[PDB]
């Protein structure tokens, strides 16, 4: 008998101040409890369970559904916590291209790794007698059992520390491990790449590891966690989208889940339309229609997922691309590739919440979020083309208040273009006509005032009916666009309107908002003054506004 | 030689903290750091029994091309047990030069209490999660952490004995792995000096305070006054009341008096030049009842002027100033405003530490996202302060212009 290398066992403790799992143990038929007998006896003869005393205090639920099924649900809850490696997966466009793949699975997977001695006393478990006429039979785990906190992460560490000798003593092939399946690749000739797969298996076999000894059971395409990995190429698994005339909330849920999910190769996926209907959750039954926009905006899904496209696989000697499309309100797809029209993969981003924006903020988030993907997935910035103007983007960052930064960047001509729709003065203007505006509202009535007055002589004083300080004092400087030249001074004690202004939104949720950059976007020439309220500012008029 | 017990705050169980993503070469260059020092026990490879995380990089210091690990010990520290204390040299700052020097690697000598080892855990990340990051632990004292030089006090003292029993009028000060030397000689003399502390340090950035001072508010001085430069003189001096006890406006308000253009020039009244010249006279005095609290927390806040330029403000309670500055230095960072701002956190940080010893709370003139992303490439500080993002464009911008 050949000696086998043992298996170094990982330290379990409970979590702090807690004691191992005592559950009672549930009634089972008597043909359940023969068929977990006969299990039971089998894992004894294998060694992956023993037999124990009364003196063990602890015990855990066992049930058959023929096959065993412990409930270590406590057990976990008393279990310490585990450093977890699979937050996150590899994404398929990450991987480089080998000439040949070869998959083998580790059948005997959790019972061939042996569990620390001193944590064996709390998987505990035991089987009712027939009648219970005598003491159940007692059992504890030698191995990992399955269902336990700690089995995947010590099972994939023991696995990475056994593979590490080979992997150095082979850096011409990559060996991958997930779960329960290694994934071995090399651009090495097939024959080489056959034969140092059965040199892997035979060191994983010297630690008493078995792999299939027939033809490796799975061959491409890989059918792996929604993808579909062929030897060139990428996808997903084929969709599902349900069609029904009745819509729940879940149902919505879902649908927007795999519209998402399809959306990082499918390019063009807009789901804007059915996450407006995800407002007022968590009532998982309702009726919710739909409207001409979301209809439209389902059927050009459908008309988008109605032919197949594939994602190419990574090259390191080629530049990465990323090139980014506005779609409007406030939508952005992009893609990435390395050669034109062969994509890595495709995505989108869409605006956050807020009262206020413009296109360029929006683009430049969607930037910064291709660009955190990109460093997860390639480890590096791809270079950037995006649908704005050098000048712009130079304007733009140069007098914007906040700090900001792309990356490496190219303009590429594919409308609509991002631009700025409107800019401030920065100093008053000769020979333009000076509004001060002024609003005020009654905070009881909701009756207010907004108007100005100018160094012309030109004046208006309007009445408002349902209204607020802040309103009047917006609708006092909208009142003051319409009503003045192509280049107009204004001067204002709000700082709300001058926030809001010096935000320089090309958008907003205030139809009042819209309108007063409706009326900027005419405008040739507007300096925006601000002064302090009732300081007695000649020209300002709270008098005015406030009868 | 031999490791004193630490533990933490009671209540409180060890750091658990998400590694960001790094790009390939920096994962590269933390790959051979880290081997090297597994090849020499200064760390050691770790299991799945460990659940603790702390966040890990690499960066590269001036004048230098070599890569150097970083680790985010922010949360550890804060974790970690207060340590006991030395009261701040309040003469520091008022020295005439201060170079700051790099002790990291003498902490490397003490080991680390055993029990506590479990704390510093770290992870080099790989790209696209393909193989499971390698996790490492500290078994000396890792730089950066808050119980590192506190530890490394005693020996530090017993190291620096000589040189302080030699040089009386020389100020010596320590903040995480950085060392802090004040003095009065000259540039030469100092860079010797230097040399010879250093020397001394190895058997065993030139900063001058002086040049650096607090900031008054200053008022336009013209022959002539357009309806506009009143406006805003009025809106300066109605925000510096909030500050300034005395200051009256309503002599220079009555010049706007009826609607005119905002170019048109208005002669200042009588009343309005003595109005004028009282304010300038009170601005010139200090700041009433300004004290400094080392039980509150020190905030920062910074303003992009535009062309290179930034002001900042220390402070801890609202118009009550500690420190303020203008940092408008270029270096290679003249096309990327993140960069100049990294910069400006560095040296402001670096300003509050010579000054009261700790590190102030930010309030960068960023979106959140854009400073995540970005910020690590342009960091060459051993410590890291707290910061926080204001979303909202301040109006008081160039009030401090
Ligand atoms: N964690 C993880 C994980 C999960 C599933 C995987 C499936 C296939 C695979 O494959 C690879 C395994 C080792 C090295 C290179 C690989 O893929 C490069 C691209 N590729 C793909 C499929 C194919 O047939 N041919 C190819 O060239 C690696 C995998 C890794």
């Amino acid at each position: 008998m050949v000696p086998i290398s043992p298996i170094e066992t990982v330290p379990v403790k409970l979590k702090p101040g807690m004691d191992g799992p005592k559950v009672k143990q549930w009634p089972l038929t008597e043909e359940k409890i023969k068929a977990l007998v006969e299990i039971c006896t089998e894992m004894e003869k294998e060694g992956k369970i023993s037999k124990i005393g009364p003196e063990n205090p602890y015990n855990t639920p066992v049930f058959a559904i023929w096959r065993k099924l412990v409930d270590f649900r406590e057990l976990n809850k008393r279990t310490q916590d585990f450093w977890e490696v699979q937050l996150g997966i590899p994404h398929p466009a990450g991987l480089k291209k080998k000439k040949s793949v070869t998959v083998l699975d580790v059948g005997d997977a959790y019972f061939s790794v042996p569990l620390d001695e001193d944590f064996r006393k709390y998987t505990a478990f035991t089987i009712p007698s027939i009648n219970n006429e005598t003491p159940g039979i007692r059992y504890q785990y030698n191995v990992l059992p399955q269902g336990w906190k700690g089995s995947p992460a010590i099972f994939q560490s023991s696995m990475t520390k056994i593979l590490e000798p080979f992997a150095a003593q082979n850096p011409d092939i990559v060996i991958y491990q997930y779960m329960d399946d290694l994934y071995v690749g090399s651009d090495l000739e097939i024959g080489q790449h056959r034969t140092k797969i059965e040199e892997l298996r035979q060191h994983l076999l010297r630690w008493g590891l078995t792999t299939p000894d027939k033809k490796h059971q799975k061959e491409p395409p890989f059918l792996w966690m929604g993808y579909e990995l062929h030897p060139d190429k990428w996808t997903v698994q084929p969709i599902v989208l349900p069609e029904k005339d009745s819509w729940t909330v879940n149902d919505i849920q879902k649908l927007v889940g795999k519209l998402n999910w399809a959306s990082q190769i499918y390019p063009g996926i807009k789901v804007r339309q059915l996450s407006k209907l995800l407002r007022g959750t968590k009532a998982l039954t309702e009726v919710i229609p739909l409207t001409e926009e979301a209809e439209l905006e389902l059927a050009e899904n459908r008309e988008i997922l109605k032919e197949p496209v594939h994602g190419v696989y990574y090259d390191p000697s080629k530049d990465l691309i990323a090139e980014i499309q506005k779609q409007g309100q406030g939508q952005w797809t992009y893609q990435i590739y390395q050669e034109p029209f062969k994509n890595l993969k495709t995505g989108k981003y869409a605006r956050m919440r807020g009262a206020h924006t413009n296109d360029v903020k929006q683009l430049t988030e969607a930037v910064q979020k291709i660009t955190t993907e990109s460093i997860v997935i390639w480890g590096k910035t791809p270079k950037f083309k995006l649908p704005i103007q050098k000048e712009t983007w130079e304007t733009w960052w140069t007098e914007y208040w906040q700090a900001t930064w792309i990356p490496e960047w190219e303009f590429v001509n594919t409308p609509p273009l991002v631009k700025l729709w409107y800019q401030l003065e920065k100093e008053p203007i000769v020979g333009a006509e000076t509004f001060y505006v002024d609003g005020a509202a009654n905070r009881e009535t909701k009756l207010g005032k907004a108007g100005y007055v100018t160094n012309k002589g030109r004046q208006k004083v309007v009445p408002l009916t349902n209204t607020t300080n802040q309103k009047t004092e917006l609708q006092a400087i909208y009142l003051a666009l319409q009503d003045s030249g192509l280049e107009v001074n204004i001067v204002t004690d709000s700082q709300y309107a001058l926030g809001i202004i010096q935000a320089q939104p090309d958008k907003s949720e205030s139809e009042l908002v819209n309108q007063i950059i409706e009326q900027l976007i005419k405008k040739e020439k507007v300096y925006l003054a601000w002064v302090p309220a009732h300081k007695g500012i000649g020209g300002n008029e709270q008098v005015d506004k406030l009868v | 030689i031999e490791t004193v017990p630490v533990k933490l705050k009671p209540g409180m169980d060890g750091p658990k903290v998400k590694q960001w993503p790094l790009t390939e070469e920096k994962i590269k260059a933390l790959v051979e750091i880290c081997t090297e020092m597994e090849k020499e026990g200064k760390i050691s490879k770790i299991g799945p029994e460990n659940p603790y995380n702390t966040p890990v990089f690499a960066i590269k210091k001036k004048d230098s091309t070599k890569w150097r690990k970083l680790v985010d010990f922010r949360e550890l520290n804060k974790r970690t047990q207060d340590f006991w204390g030395i009261p701040h040299p309040a003469g520091l700052k008022k020295k005439k030069s201060v170079t700051v020097l790099d002790v990291g690697d003498a902490y490397f000598s003490v080991p680390l209490d055993e029990d506590f080892r479990k704390y510093t855990a770290f992870t080099i990340p790989s790209i696209n999660n393909e193989t499971p990051g390698i996790r490492y632990q500290y078994n000396v004292l890792p730089q950066g952490w808050k119980g590192s030089p506190a530890i490394f006090q005693s020996s530090m003292t017993k190291i620096l004995e000589p040189f302080k029993k030699q040089n009386p009028d020389i100020v010596i000060y320590q903040y995480m792995d950085d060392l802090y030397v004040g003095s009065d000689l000259e540039i030469g003399q100092h860079r010797t000096k230097i040399e010879e502390l250093r020397q001394h340090l190895l058997r065993w950035y030139e900063l001058h305070p002086d040049k650096w001072t607090v900031q008054p508010i200053v008022l336009p001085e013209k022959d002539s006054w357009t309806v506009n430069d009143i406006q805003k003189l009025v809106g300066k001096l109605n925000w510096a009341s909030q500050i300034y006890p005395g200051i009256k406006v309503r002599q220079l308000s009555k010049l706007l008096r009826g609607t005119k253009a905002l170019t048109e020039v208005i002669p200042l009244t009588e009343e309005a030049e003595l109005e004028l010249a009282e304010n300038r006279e009170i601005l010139k005095e200090p700041v009433h009842g300004v004290y400094y609290d080392p039980s509150k927390d020190l905030i920062a806040e910074i303003q992009k002027q535009g062309q290179g330029q930034w002001t900042y403000q220390i402070y801890q309670e609202p118009f009550k100033n500690l420190k303020t500055g203008k940092y408008a230095r270029m270096r290679g960072a003249h096309t990327n405003d993140v960069k100049q701002l990294t910069e400006a956190v560095q040296k402001i940080t670096t300003e509050s530490i010579v000054i009261w010893g700790k590190t102030p709370k930010f309030k960068l003139p960023i979106q959140k996202e854009t400073w995540e992303t970005w910020w690590t490439e342009y960091w060459q500080a051993t410590w890291i302060p707290e910061w926080e993002f204001v979303n909202t464009p301040p109006l008081v911008k160039l009030w401090y212009q």
